[PDB]
């Protein structure tokens, strides 16, 4: 009885007044899924639970209703591109912060730079040899 | 001015939020500090410093802000034989002396009254 | 008697150094270099999304 | 008297898992209006033992929140039901919160209690502000030595028959069968004599419990199932350095695996400096362990509990603006921008504080 008593209670299930004005996630998480994380199966359970609350665990309403994408991820590639152009050093710095916490040795860092700059130096010579072939 | 209810705490401590699914993945690394302003907050360096000269110097500064405190300062810095203003009480010698020298002074008060009452008339 | 107390007029100002400012500090430290650094790389780019961009 | 108020009732065996009511002790706070805290004691362990921790002036936890020391089903005074499904046991708390008119609460637990607290946040996250787990982890403990002893002791307790056995026969049975001093003391105090001294029995359902543990399957209390899902809110974990229940080597990964917002060691996961002692599980007994838990507990309640995910601390409420996802609002003529997320009152549903303040706001204008 107490279970149904609270389900029917309007106060127990009532959106706040500003709830309409708030930003609302219009997806249950089935649009972009994490496939290789160790909590993969735990993620699916929360998607399944969210889909059930929307339909009172009568998923026939979901099968009949409209399915929508995650319109919040729209134009996300363009937006990150403009942020990289605005401040590339800041975009690169923060996107690589957690990776740079583990810093390799001076030797490895030097090998990276040396082989990278050496590859660029040979690329420049091949560009010059092409101007020699054009002449 | 308005003070509110003494019992109630600030609304910040009472106002709460809850999570839901989906969740943002991003884990905050640092606190935002766009503007370098930390005014009206005292330094945390003043944490575990032992008693020193700043204690009696700041005491006088605050005592001199009151009428009764000004009397204590003038009397202490002039009429107390101490080699330092950092007063540390480890014995009650100076305290008992001042009590026995005072509570004893009020002796003979009753015997004095008996003299007057008894010298008034002779029973016989 | 305490309520009758008053307050003396304090000094107007102390010395103002003509060559030290908050933006151009005279002496050097790693704290000011840190402020200029985090202003360059900008603040932490917090993502509001539920999955990473990559 | 006043600060200590524990509702009194009799356990009722229930055939339906939804008609289950929870009973426990309530500790009133110093201040008038404070959010509520729901704390689950160790399995088969008394709620009273945690009273001195939450009622110590040195810690001053009640200054922050009102505490509900609640017993799960089949434990203490709460109703009895053979199922121990964390989803069912979590709904029990939601009905308790409804009957007591609690919109959302802070959840805590010790050992297996920590699991029960986290399950509620996993099944009901919109109504849980935070979780504070003590010497527990969302993990399968069926093969942990500490759990086996508890699992073993509960099985031994099924051999005693109070009807035939005398009071002395019991005391001799516990000392020999129960080696751990604390578990022994906990079980002795759990024995109670019903009205009219008809017979003595355990406050907890020994039969339903042994089947859960002895079967040693997914529904076992030592087990943490994938069905429980993920907790979306604030979570802080505190456990002893040398703990039989949570090993620092690998038993910390489940926290990241189950709690999405857990940052990691030193931020949401701490270990208490201590020696190897099987009694360290009971932090409230040793001042050194308790003093650290209390400080960390008061810090979680004051600055981290009930704070939006993308905000660092409670200090950022009202001064840090979160980015908004495009096409997330119904209004079409909306210029998308950063916003500070809404943090509501702890019991805004069962009061009219918003309706009242709206009127006061109009009087200003
Ligand atoms: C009678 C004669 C008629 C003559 C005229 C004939 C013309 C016919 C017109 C009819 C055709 C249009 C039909 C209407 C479409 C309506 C559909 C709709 O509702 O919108 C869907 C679509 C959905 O986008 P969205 O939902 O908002 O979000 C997108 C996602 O988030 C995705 O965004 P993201 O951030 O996640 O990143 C992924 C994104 C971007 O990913 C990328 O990385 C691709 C980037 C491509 C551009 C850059 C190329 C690289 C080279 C340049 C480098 C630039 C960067 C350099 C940076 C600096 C370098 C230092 O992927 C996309 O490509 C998005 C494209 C939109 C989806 C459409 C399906 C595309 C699949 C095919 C892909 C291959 C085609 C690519 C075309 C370009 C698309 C932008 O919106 C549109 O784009 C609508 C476009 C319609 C515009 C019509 C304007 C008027 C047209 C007439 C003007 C006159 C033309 C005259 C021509 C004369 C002859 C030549
Ligand atoms: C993929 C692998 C291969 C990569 C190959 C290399 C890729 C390209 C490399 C290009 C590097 C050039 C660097 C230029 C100087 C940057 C210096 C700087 O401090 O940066 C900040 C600097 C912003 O400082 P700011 O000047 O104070 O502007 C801030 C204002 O608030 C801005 O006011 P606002 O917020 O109102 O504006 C909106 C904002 C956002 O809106 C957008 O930018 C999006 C649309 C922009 C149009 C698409 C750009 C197309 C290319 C530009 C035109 C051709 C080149 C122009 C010459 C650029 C070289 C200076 O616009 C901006 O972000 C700044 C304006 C963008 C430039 C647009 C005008 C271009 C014409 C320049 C005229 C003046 C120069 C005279 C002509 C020079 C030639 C003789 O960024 C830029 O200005 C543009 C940087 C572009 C970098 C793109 C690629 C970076 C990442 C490459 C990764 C390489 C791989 C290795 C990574 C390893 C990681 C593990
Ligand atoms: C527009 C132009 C387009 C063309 C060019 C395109 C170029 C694209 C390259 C873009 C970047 C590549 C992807 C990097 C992902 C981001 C960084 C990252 O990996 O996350 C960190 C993560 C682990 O690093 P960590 O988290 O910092 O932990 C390290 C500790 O903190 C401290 O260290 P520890 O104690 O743990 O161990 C010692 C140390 C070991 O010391 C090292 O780090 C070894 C590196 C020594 C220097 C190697 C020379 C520098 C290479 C770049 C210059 C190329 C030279 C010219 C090439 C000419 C021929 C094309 O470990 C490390 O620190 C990291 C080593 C893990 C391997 C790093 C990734 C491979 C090297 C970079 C690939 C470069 C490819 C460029 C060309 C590709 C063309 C198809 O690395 C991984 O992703 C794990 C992946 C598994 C790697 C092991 C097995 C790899 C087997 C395949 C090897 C492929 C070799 C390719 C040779 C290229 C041709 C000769
Ligand atoms: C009074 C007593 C002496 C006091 C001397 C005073 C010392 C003052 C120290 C001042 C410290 C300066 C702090 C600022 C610099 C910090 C930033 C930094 O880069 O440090 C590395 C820093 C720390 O790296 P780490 O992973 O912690 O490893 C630390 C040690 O390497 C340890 O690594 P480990 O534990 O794995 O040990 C293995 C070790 C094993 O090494 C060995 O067992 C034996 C080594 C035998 C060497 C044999 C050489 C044979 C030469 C044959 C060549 C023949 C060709 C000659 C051509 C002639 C032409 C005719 O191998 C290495 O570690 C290789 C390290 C490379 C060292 C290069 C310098 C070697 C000689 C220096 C002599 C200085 C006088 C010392 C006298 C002491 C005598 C007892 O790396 C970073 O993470 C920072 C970013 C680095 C980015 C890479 C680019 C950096 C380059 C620019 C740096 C700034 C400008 C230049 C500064 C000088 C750099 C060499
Ligand atoms: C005419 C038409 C021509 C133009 C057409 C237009 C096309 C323009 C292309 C623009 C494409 C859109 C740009 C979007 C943003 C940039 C790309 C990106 O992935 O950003 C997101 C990516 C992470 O995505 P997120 O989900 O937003 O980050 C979440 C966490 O915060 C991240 O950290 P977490 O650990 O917490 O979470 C996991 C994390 C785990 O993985 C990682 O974190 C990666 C670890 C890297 C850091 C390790 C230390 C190494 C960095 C040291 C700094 C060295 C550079 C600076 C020093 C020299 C000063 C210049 O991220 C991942 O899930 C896997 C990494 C993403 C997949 C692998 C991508 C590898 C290449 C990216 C680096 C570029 C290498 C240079 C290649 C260019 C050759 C010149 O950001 C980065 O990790 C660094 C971005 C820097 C990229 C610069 C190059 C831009 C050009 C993009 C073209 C595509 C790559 C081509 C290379 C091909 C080689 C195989």
């Amino acid at each position: 009885s107490l279970h149904e008593k609270m389900q029917t209670d309007y106060l127990w299930v009532k959106d706040h007044s500003q709830a309409d004005s708030w930003a609302k996630a219009r997806t249950h998480g089935y649009n972009y899924i994490a496939h290789t994380v160790p909590n993969k199966k735990e993620r699916y359970e929360m998607i399944w639970r969210s889909m059930g609350k929307s339909t009172d665990w009568e998923l026939e309403k979901f099968r009949l209703g409209k399915k929508f994408p995650d319109r919040g991820n729209k134009r996300r590639w363009f937006k990150n591109l403009f942020r990289l152009i605005k401040n590339p050093m800041g975009y690169i710095f923060w996107k690589t912060y957690k990776a740079r916490l583990a810093k390799p040795s001076l030797i490895v860092t030097s090998m990276f730079i040396g082989f990278t700059l050496g590859f660029i130096k040979l690329k420049a010579q091949s560009i010059a040899y092409s101007k020699k072939q054009y002449a | 001015l308005q003070w509110g209810s003494l019992a109630e705490r600030p609304m910040v401590d009472r106002v709460m939020s809850t999570s839901t699914w989906p969740v943002p993945y991003y884990q905050r690394l640092f606190k935002a500090y766009p503007i370098r302003e930390k005014k009206d907050k005292m330094s945390l360096l003043l944490s575990d410093i032992d008693i020193d000269d700043t204690n009696w110097y700041q005491a006088k500064d605050f005592l001199r802000g009151s009428f009764r405190g000004r009397q204590i300062v003038d009397y202490v810095e002039n009429n107390i034989a101490s080699n330092t203003y950092i007063l540390i009480q480890q014995d009650v010698a100076n305290m008992a002396k001042a009590y026995v020298h005072d509570i004893c002074g009020y002796i003979d008060v009753a015997n004095k009254e008996n003299v007057r009452i008894l010298s008034k008339g002779d029973l016989i | 008697k305490e309520n009758t107390g008053s307050m003396k007029k304090p000094m107007a100002k102390a010395y103002e150094h003509p060559y030290n400012s908050e933006h151009h500090p005279l002496n050097f430290s790693a704290v000011k270099i840190a402020e200029t650094f985090h202003d360059f790389i900008g603040p932490e780019q917090v993502s509001p999304h539920y999955e990473s961009f990559a | 008297s006043r600060i200590i108020n524990h509702l009194r009732g009799d356990p009722v065996y229930q055939d339906n898992t939804k008609d289950v009511s929870l009973r426990g002790t309530f500790l009133r706070g110093k201040y008038d209006d404070l959010p509520t805290m729901i704390f689950f004691t160790e399995a088969c362990d008394l709620t009273a033992n945690w009273i001195p921790f939450f009622t110590n002036p040195q810690y001053d936890i009640l200054a922050h929140r009102n505490v509900w020391l609640l017993n799960p089903r089949n434990f203490g005074n709460s109703d009895r039901h053979p199922s121990f499904d964390l989803q069912e046991m979590s709904d029990d708390v939601m009905r308790f919160m409804y009957s007591q008119k609690i919109s959302m609460a802070t959840l805590g637990g010790h050992g297996i209690g920590g699991k029960i607290a986290l399950a509620v946040g996993c099944y009901h996250a919109e109504r849980v502000t935070g979780v504070f787990s003590i010497d527990s982890s969302p993990m399968d403990q069926r093969y942990h030595e500490a759990f086996k002893e508890f699992k073993g002791y509960v099985n031994a307790l099924t051999e005693i028959n109070f009807k035939t056995w005398s009071d002395k026969d019991v005391k001799v049975f516990l000392k020999e069968n129960i080696k751990d001093p604390k578990w022994r003391s906990i079980f002795t105090n759990n024995i109670s004599k019903n009205a009219k001294t008809q017979s003595d029995s355990f406050n907890f359902e020994i039969n339903y419990l042994n089947h859960n543990l002895n079967f040693n399957k997914a529904d076992s209390l030592g087990n943490w199932a994938v069905k429980n899902g993920i907790y979306t809110g604030r979570a802080h974990f505190i456990f002893p350095e040398y703990s039989r229940w949570v090993h620092l080597a690998t038993n910390t990964l489940p926290m990241h695996k189950v709690c999405a917002r857990v940052k990691g060691f030193g931020h949401d996961i701490f270990y208490v400096q201590g020696d190897e002692n099987p009694l360290n599980h009971w932090v409230y007994d040793f001042e050194n362990y308790a003093n650290v838990v209390a400080s960390k507990l008061n810090k979680f309640l004051h600055s981290y509990d009930g704070v939006h995910a993308l905000l660092k601390d409670r200090t950022e409420i009202g001064n840090f603006m979160i980015p908004d996802r495009i096409k997330s609002r119904n209004d079409s003529k909306h210029i998308y921008g950063d916003y500070s997320p809404a943090h509501l009152h702890h019991n805004w549903r069962f009061n009219h504080i918003y309706e009242k303040h709206d009127e006061l706001d109009k009087k200003l204008n």
